[PDB]
RNA sequence: UGGCGAAGGCGGCCCCCUGGACAGAUACUGACACUCAGAUGCGAAAGCGUGGGGAGCAAACAGGAUUAGAUACCCUGGUAGUCCACGCCGUAAACGAUGUCUACUUGGAGGUUGUGGCCUUGAGCCGUGGCUUUCGGAGCUAACGCGUUAAGUAGACCGCCUGGGGAGUACGGUCGCAAGAUUAAAACUCAAAUGAAUUGACGGGGGCCCGCACAAGCGGUGGAGCAUGUGGUUUAAUUCGAUG
């Protein structure tokens, strides 16, 4: 382990799962945790609370590297946007900046077809 | 983007900083391809409803 | 419910080539106009040919689910196609389901693009044009509605209709590489087909409400043995009726 104190939390909140990848500021991965690896499956992955746990699990694995300050980059529309960020505050970590990093095409590729469900 | 200058404020300020860049709005637009005809149909009915509101909401006794 | 274009259609930014519209001002020509059978041209998307290109998407197709089945909807993939060049095709609910041109006939509120004036005495206000949106008057209309952008009042010319099926089909011609387009019947058959609006009922439409309706509880039935009724079967007869 290289001990780092300043880092970046990259919350990837899909509508299905939520991934949390705490990195150094140079974007090398240190820890990751996912709603659908932190216990919850099918329906319950896609809940705030599953993502919270992902964040918690990742947080208490990020302390091995001795991280202290994180910037949160919240990327996507999922339920695990807000909850993960709370779970980083309420796990010690000082949050410096909360960026949104959602990829927005400036008209680009034709999305998949509409679901005639 | 929100520099945390308490966190609880900062996350609310974050949540309103991404409302205002219509970020979640935009993702939901671009999840599935709206066929151009359907886009226009929605936009007309929008304008049409908005007017047909205001018009009768100027015609707006009750008791 | 901004703009431009005949329509189809056209969306980053920059340049080059280029069409149209509009306004102001003065001068010009002197009815040179309007409409148009036939003809010609342009004409979404798909499709077709040849050659490229191919991120994403996705007919077909494959697999996974769902289901009674699922040649579907859903999921994972995925090819033609989608893109470019040059042709072809000529069709769409190509729609305002509303031919073009002209004149006339109450208003209200907007948008947009010119132009003039005022004191720009302070973003403005008032005139005057073009285009466009909406609401309504008379009138019109079967009604719904249309209503100076008419579906009002008239004129010019063109296109087109003549009960529903058969059928925009057959045959013939023309056109096309093909797909097919275009022109376009008849036998036979039916006494209707149809428009708008009305009242209901219904909707796996919306809103709002109520009941031991559900929820919350409590005790049952379903299981046992008996009682009782019914069905069935049996019987000479198991009288007849009551059946969500």
């Amino acid at each position: 382990r290289k001990q780092v104190a300043d880092g970046v939390a990259h919350i990837h909140a899909s509508f299905n799962n939520t991934i949390v990848t705490i990195t150094d500021r140079q974007g090398n991965a240190l820890a990751w945790a996912t709603a659908g690896g932190s216990g919850f499956r099918g329906s319950r992955k896609s809940t705030p609370f599953a993502a919270q746990v992902a964040a918690e699990r990742c947080a208490e694995m990020a302390k091995e590297y001795g991280l202290k300050n994180l910037e949160v980059m919240v990327k996507g529309p999922g339920p695990g946007r807000e909850s993960t960020v709370r779970a980083l505050n309420a796990a010690g970590f000082r949050i410096t900046n909360i960026v949104d990093a959602t990829p927005i095409p400036h008209n680009g590729c034709r999305p998949p077809k509409k679901r005639r469900v | 983007v929100v520099k945390v200058r308490p966190f609880d404020v900062a996350l609310r300020r974050f949540k309103r900083s991404c409302e205002k860049a219509g970020i979640l709005s935009e993702v939901r637009r671009r999840e599935h391809y709206e066929k151009p005809t359907t886009v226009r149909k929605r936009a007309k009915a929008a304008a049409q409803k908005r007017h047909a509101k205001k018009l009768a909401r100027e015609n707006a006794r009750l008791y």
